[PDB]
């Protein structure tokens, strides 16, 4: 509970640069971002600090804790399953396949393996409709899977 | 790819022709393309950047456009910021110097990373590419380019809320009547526009601006990049001139099976919000943009959704408002209630549970719900869900005779 953006602090030195003159607010965005990355489930306590680099109030800061769906209140499997529930995907009866895989991933659709590697997301519109089922895996991308092939897929990370 | 597919595209030769511009001349060049909003605004672009006209002002202007698209899909303006970035640089560096901002923020789509990063690396290459930059191509007028990632907004997607993102502070939009929408976000003027007409306007200024604009149907100029997704067996983008036979879209698509043929019914033809068709509705298009409206279509977003015959009408619908569930920004008190009231209400048809009335009902709250708001985004998802009630739910007012059945099924 003693986060520390210090050492990578140098290339978040430069997110400084972005907005020009006063405020850092154009920094917040890309501050939290810094910090996922630091450590995913971010903390209050990296939060405050990133307020004094940031030189803002905490709620102001809380304020856009709330409204960005991206930045994460805990932790998540390091492997994250994005999961695309929305129409579009929904027309792709995707949804068969996350039921499928629930299955085999092995926990209510909310909740993360005890082995924490992943995290499934019900999740909303990927903005990936045309490439549907589209899986965020991580950082990375995984399109319109089969659910042998999405077995397949969630298996390589696994190893 | 990157530089030499970016050389390779020969983009930016134009823009050596744009330092000698031309930049009243190059304005005055997008109204004979008389450019409307490619993002489905359809203010003249001309209209939008010439609203401008910044005379001298104490703040740097800024120009920004979307990179982010939610919409649902298909996911074209990703596709676009994806196979040709730099051809995406190049407009942005030459429209800019049109409206005279020293720099210009793109903000990208929240669910992008990997995606996301080809862009910047080929935005480095174009200091690399040294087209332009301090004193910049021959042109006094200074170039600076910055890419922000993104909370992961649909709600991001209003223009007050995208101008306001780059704010980054609690996206609502600003107030509508105070812009001036040049003025003052981060503190100054700026002017948004859709990607696709941020790039594709850089083009048809090089081209001379009849062979773009004399394409199509003069309710609708130029060109398009359609994509459907549907029960079919070819969904996809198909960069296409405005204008063009739907059915015969659907024949590109090869879309399964047949249409109007086995199966039904209807069509989203924008993207989700537009009102829905029907099948013998899909005969009209013709989907130029002007085309739509007329029917009450309204195929802004470019991008079609089929949704098939065989299923529940209510069913799509309402999995479809859900989206708009997640949507609401907060800004407005109304539309809390806004998603509520449908979606709760949305639910009890889709179980089929509720009485007759209740269709009939949703119908006033949708007017009211759409007698006023602050978006705009909730606005265009509250439309879409009304024209469900006619045609489909016209369908569906039969599809709840089904939710009959559930009440015969009550005991
Ligand atoms: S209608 Fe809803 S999404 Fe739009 S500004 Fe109002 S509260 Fe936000
Ligand atoms: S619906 Fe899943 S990506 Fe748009
Ligand atoms: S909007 Fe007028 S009372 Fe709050």
């Amino acid at each position: 509970x003693x986060x520390x953006x210090x050492x990578x602090x140098x290339x978040x030195x430069x997110x400084x640069x972005x907005x020009x003159x006063x405020x850092x607010x154009x920094x917040x965005x890309x501050x939290x971002x810094x910090x996922x990355x630091x450590x995913x489930x971010x903390x209050x306590x990296x939060x405050x600090x990133x307020x004094x680099x940031x030189x803002x109030x905490x709620x102001x800061x809380x304020x856009x804790x709330x409204x960005x769906x991206x930045x994460x209140x805990x932790x998540x499997x390091x492997x994250x399953x994005x999961x695309c529930x929305x129409x579009x995907c929904x027309x792709x009866x995707x949804x068969x396949x996350x039921x499928x895989x629930x299955x085999x991933x092995x926990x209510x659709x909310x909740x993360x393996x005890x082995x924490x590697x992943x995290x499934x997301x019900x999740x909303x519109c990927x903005x990936x409709c045309x490439x549907x089922x589209x899986x965020x895996x991580x950082x990375x991308x995984x399109x319109x899977x089969x659910x042998x092939x999405x077995x397949x897929x969630x298996x390589x990370x696994x190893x | 790819x990157x530089x030499x597919x970016x050389x390779x595209x020969x983009x930016x030769x134009x823009x050596x022709x744009x330092x000698x511009x031309x930049x009243x001349x190059x304005x005055x060049x997008x109204x004979x393309x008389x450019x409307x909003x490619x993002x489905x605004x359809x203010x003249x672009x001309x209209x939008x950047x010439x609203x401008x006209x910044x005379x001298x002002x104490x703040x740097x202007x800024x120009x920004x456009x979307x990179x982010x698209x939610x919409x649902x899909x298909x996911x074209x303006x990703x596709x676009x910021x994806x196979x040709x970035x730099x051809x995406x640089x190049x407009x942005x560096x030459x429209x800019x110097x049109x409206x005279x901002x020293x720099x210009x923020x793109x903000x990208x789509x929240x669910x992008x990373x990997x995606x996301x990063x080809x862009x910047x690396x080929x935005x480095x290459x174009x200091x690399x590419x040294x087209x332009x930059x301090x004193x910049x191509x021959x042109x006094x007028x200074x170039x600076x380019x910055x890419x922000x990632x993104x909370x992961x907004x649909x709600x991001x997607x209003x223009x007050x809320x995208x101008x306001x993102x780059x704010x980054x502070x609690x996206x609502x939009x600003x107030x509508x009547x105070x812009x001036x929408x040049x003025x003052x976000x981060x503190x100054x003027x700026x002017x948004x526009x859709x990607x696709x007409x941020x790039x594709x306007x850089x083009x048809x200024x090089x081209x001379x601006x009849x062979x773009x604009x004399x394409x199509x149907x003069x309710x609708x100029x130029x060109x398009x990049x359609x994509x459907x997704x549907x029960x079919x067996x070819x969904x996809x983008x198909x960069x296409x001139x405005x204008x063009x036979x739907x059915x015969x879209x659907x024949x590109x698509x090869x879309x399964x099976x047949x249409x109007x043929x086995x199966x039904x019914x209807x069509x989203x033809x924008x993207x989700x919000x537009x009102x829905x068709x029907x099948x013998x509705x899909x005969x009209x298009x013709x989907x130029x943009x002007x085309x739509x409206x007329x029917x009450x279509x309204x195929x802004x977003x470019x991008x079609x959704x089929x949704x098939x015959x065989x299923x529940x009408x209510x069913x799509x619908x309402x999995x479809x408002x859900x989206x708009x569930x997640x949507x609401x920004c907060x800004x407005c008190x109304x539309c809390x209630x806004x998603x509520x009231x449908x979606x709760x209400x949305x639910x009890x048809x889709x179980x089929x549970x509720x009485x007759x009335x209740x269709x009939x009902x949703x119908x006033x709250x949708x007017x009211x719900x759409x007698x006023x708001x602050x978006c705009x985004x909730x606005x265009x998802x509250x439309x879409x869900x009304x024209x469900x009630x006619x045609x489909x739910x016209x369908x569906x007012x039969x599809x709840x005779x089904x939710x009959x059945x559930x009440x015969x099924x009550x005991x």
